[PDB]
C-alpha cells in the first residue's frame, strides 16, 4: 500500500553493503554481536580499512535499536565511531560501518605473555589514561559500558590515528539496566547479587585490565565453572588476591542479597596473610610506586569508596615521568601480528 | 531514568540536523497543499497527534516516550508527502520504534497490532468505518523506510526536563507544575519541536501557565540569560493553537478531510 513512484525512487537511490564494499573472505570476528569483516572500497576514493559489523539476527532488536541510537549521538577518539548504517531491505539486516583497529588489548598480552613486557616505556599509562578518557566521556553522557575487558578495547594500528585507543562493544541493551537478566573481570558486588549496573561496575573493571598491563596475567584469574550471580570460585580467587573485606571497609555488604550466602561459605581467617600489596610484590610492582596507589583506589571493593574516572585522570602517576602519549606506541615499531581471516 | 546524552543537546543530532527552517518546512508543504488547504493540513497534524497519544495511552508507555514517536511522525512528513506511506500505518510504527529505544520494558508483536486495532475502533471511529487494515509485517517494512529518512536519528530531546527544573528554581511546582506539562503536551499539535530548542518551548509553556493563574513571575523571566523575542514567538503559536482548538470541530470535520489526502498510487 505505499506509493510506488516514492518505493522505486528510494530503492533506486538506497547505497547497498555488497555494491560499495569489498569483505567476502575477510571475516576477523564472530560472535553473539554477529559478523565482524575487514573491508574496503570497491570504489577507489577511499584507500584504507573499515569493519563491517552485521548486526546478529533480523530487523530492528531492542539492541540493534539502542546500538544505533547511542552510537549515533556519541563522538569521542577513545571510543569507536559509527560511520555509516546500511539497512539490507531484502534479507532485513543490519550492517554497521566502523574505521579499523588492527590491535586490543586481549592480542598485545597474550603476545608478551606468550614471550618470555611491555617494551615501550609509558605503553602501559597511556593506555590506561585513554581508557579513561573513554570511559570518562561515556560516563558524563549517563552510558555505562556493562562489559569491559581487554578484548573490546581495541587500538589503531598504522595509519593516521597510530595508537590510539578505541573502546569498543558496549552493552547497550540490558533489561531494566539488570545484570540479573568469564567472570573474571566482575566486581565483587555483581557477584553478590546486585540488582543494577552503575559506573562504579566499570572502574572495577579498568582496575583488572590494568593489573594486566603490569603483570601480563589477569589477577582474578579463575576456572570456568549460571541463572544466579553468586560464583564461590570467583569470589575466592578475588580473596585470595585482595583479602577478606572488614565491616569497616564495605559497611553496606549486609544489604546485598547474597551476603547470607557468602557467611555460610566463607571464613575470614582463611584470607589472613593475602593483600593486594603480597600479590603485586610477588609480580614484581613495588607498593610504594604511584601506579599501585592507583590501581588500589580502582580495586576497592566497596563500590561507594572506589575512585570515579574523572579523578583517575587526575592522579599524580599521570603526572610523573614518562607522560602518556597520544600514540601509545611512542613511535616505535609493531611488533604485534595483524589480523587473521577466519 | 533517561539520562543517556541528557547533556549533549548542543552537540546532538536533533539540534544540528532536525532544528529545521520554517521556509524549507513550507516549501516541502507546497505538494500536499495541493489537495489540502493550509488550515486542513494544520487539523490532520493534531488528528494524528491524538492518535499517537491514545495508541500511547493504551499501550501505558511513559509520555516521553510517546513524545518521541510524535516527533519520528513530524520528521517524516516534514520531508515527504501524505501519499507516501499511509499515515495510519505509520503512527503505530513510529510507537513501535520509539519504544525500543528504552531498555525499560518492551513492546511485543501481537500488543502492538491489538492496541492499533481497539484505539482506532473505540475512540477514532468518527474518522475510521473500516477496521485496522495492516498487520505486522507492515509494521516491519515500514519501521525500514522511517529508519532510513531520519538518518537513524533517534535519541529525541523535549521540554519537560528543563521546565522540571524551571518549576523546581522558581519554587512552584505544586502550583504551576500540572499546568505547563499539559501545555507542553499541546505544543506538540504544533511544528514548534521542528523549529526550537525544546527549553525555549519549556520557557514559552511555563510562561503562559504563569498567565493563566496570574502569578507575577516578571523578576524571575527578566534573571534568565534568553532570546525573549524567540519566546514570544512561540508564545504566539500556543495561544494561536487554542483559538484553533476552539473553532475546530475534530469529530465532524476529520472524516472529510482524510478522503481529500493525496492517496499512494498502485504498481503498474
Ligand atoms: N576490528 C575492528 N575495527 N573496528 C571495529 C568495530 C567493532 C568491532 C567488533 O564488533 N568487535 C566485536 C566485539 C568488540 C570487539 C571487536 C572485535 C575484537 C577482536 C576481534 F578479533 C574481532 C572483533 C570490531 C572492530
Amino acid at each position: 500500500k505505499m506509493d510506488y513512484d516514492f518505493k522505486v525512487k528510494l530503492s533506486s537511490e538506497r547505497e547497498r553493503v555488497e555494491d560499495l564494499f569489498e569483505y567476502e573472505g575477510c571475516k576477523v570476528g564472530r560472535g553473539t554481536y554477529g559478523h565482524v569483516y575487514k573491508a574496503k572500497r570497491k570504489d577507489g576514493k577511499d584507500d584504507k580499512d573499515y569493519a563491517l559489523k552485521q548486526i546478529e539476527g533480523t530487523g530492528i532488536s531492542m539492541s540493534a535499536c539502542r546500538e544505533i541510537a547511542l552510537l549515533r549521538e556519541l563522538k569521542h577518539p577513545n571510543v569507536i565511531s559509527l560511520q555509516k548504517v546500511f539497512l539490507s531491505h531484502a534479507d532485513r539486516k543490519v550492517w554497521l560501518l566502523f574505521d579499523y583497529a588492527e590491535h586490543d588489548l586481549w592480542h598485545i598480552i597474550k603476545f608478551h605473555r606468550a614471550s618470555k613486557v611491555q617494551l615501550p616505556r609509558g605503553m602501559v599509562k597511556s593506555l590506561l589514561y585513554q581508557i579513561l578518557d573513554g570511559i570518562h566521556y561515556l560516563h558524563a553522557n549517563w552510558v555505562l559500558h556493562r562489559d569491559l575487558k581487554p578484548a573490546n578495547i581495541l587500538v589503531m594500528g598504522e595509519g593516521p590515528e597510530r595508537g590510539r585507543v578505541k573502546i569498543a562493544d558496549m552493552g547497550f541493551a540490558r533489561l531494566f539496566n539488570s545484570p540479573l537478566k568469564t567472570f573474571w573481570y566482575r566486581a565483587p558486588e555483581l557477584l553478590l547479587g546486585a540488582r543494577h549496573y552503575t559506573k562504579a561496575i566499570d572502574i572495577w573493571a579498568i582496575g583488572c585490565i590494568f593489573a594486566e598491563l603490569l603483570t601480563s596475567e589477569p589477577i582474578f584469574h579463575c576456572r570456568q565453572e549460571t541463572s544466579n550471580p553468586y560464583h564461590h570460585d570467583q569470589l575466592d580467587r578475588i580473596f585470595n588476591v585482595m583479602g577478606f573485606p572488614a565491616d569497616k571497609d564495605w559497611e553496606d555488604i549486609k544489604k546485598m542479597p547474597e551476603h547470607s550466602t557468602l557467611m555460610k561459605d566463607f571464613r575470614r581467617n582463611t584470607y589472613t596473610n593475602c593483600s593486594l600489596i603480597k600479590y603485586m610484590e610477588k609480580h614484581k610492582v613495588k607498593p610504594d610506586s604511584k601506579a599501585f596507589h592507583l590501581l588500589q583506589k580502582l580495586l576497592t571493593m566497596d563500590p561507594i569508596k572506589r575512585i570515579t574516572s574523572e579523578q583517575a585522570m587526575q592522579d599524580p602517576y599521570f603526572l610523573e615521568d614518562p607522560l602518556p602519549t597520544s600514540d601509545v606506541f611512542a613511535g616505535c615499531q609493531i611488533p604485534y601480528p595483524k589480523r587473521e581471516f577466519l | 531514568d533517561d539520562k543517556a546524552m541528557a547533556g549533549n543537546f548542543w552537540q546532538s543530532s536533533h539540534y544540528l540536523q532536525w532544528i529545521l527552517d520554517k521556509q524549507d518546512l513550507l516549501k516541502e508543504r507546497q505538494k500536499d497543499l495541493k489537495f489540502l488547504s493550509e488550515e486542513e493540513y494544520w487539523k490532520l497534524q493534531i488528528f494524528f497527534t491524538n492518535v499517537i497519544q491514545a495508541l500511547g495511552e493504551h499501550l501505558k508507555l511513559r509520555q516521553q516516550v510517546i513524545a518521541t514517536a510524535t516527533v519520528y511522525f513530524k520528521r517524516f512528513y516534514a520531508r515527504y508527502s501524505l501519499k507516501s506511506i499511509d499515515p495510519v500505518l505509520m503512527a503505530p510504527t513510529c510507537v513501535f520504534l520509539a519504544s525500543k529505544v528504552e531498555e525499560f520494558g518492551v513492546v511485543s508483536n501481537t500488543r502492538l497490532i491489538a492496541a492499533a486495532t481497539s484505539v482506532l475502533k473505540t475512540r477514532f471511529s468518527y474518522a475510521f468505518p473500516k477496521e485496522f487494515p495492516y498487520r505486522m509485517n507492515h509494521i516491519l517494512e515500514c519501521e525500514f523506510y522511517l529508519l532510513e529518512l531520519m538518518d537513524c536519528c533517534l535519541i529525541v530531546y523535549h521540554p519537560y526536563r528543563p521546565l522540571l527544573q524551571y518549576v523546581q528554581d522558581m519554587g512552584q511546582e505544586d502550583m504551576l507544575l500540572p499546568l505547563a506539562w499539559r501545555i507542553v503536551n499541546d505544543t506538540y499539535r504544533t511544528d514548534l519541536c521542528l523549529l526550537y530548542p525544546p527549553f525555549m518551548i519549556a520557557l514559552a509553556c511555563l510562561h503562559v501557565a504563569c498567565v493563566v493563574q496570574q502569578k507575577d513571575a516578571r523578576q524571575w523571566f527578566a534573571e534568565l540569560s534568553v532570546d525573549m523575542e524567540k519566546i514570544l514567538e512561540i508564545i504566539r503559536v500556543i495561544l494561536k493553537l487554542y483559538e484553533q482548538w476552539k473553532n475546530f470541530d475534530e469529530r465532524k470535520e476529520m472524516a472529510t478531510i482524510l478522503s481529500k489526502m493525496p492517496k499512494p498510487k498502485p504498481p503498474p
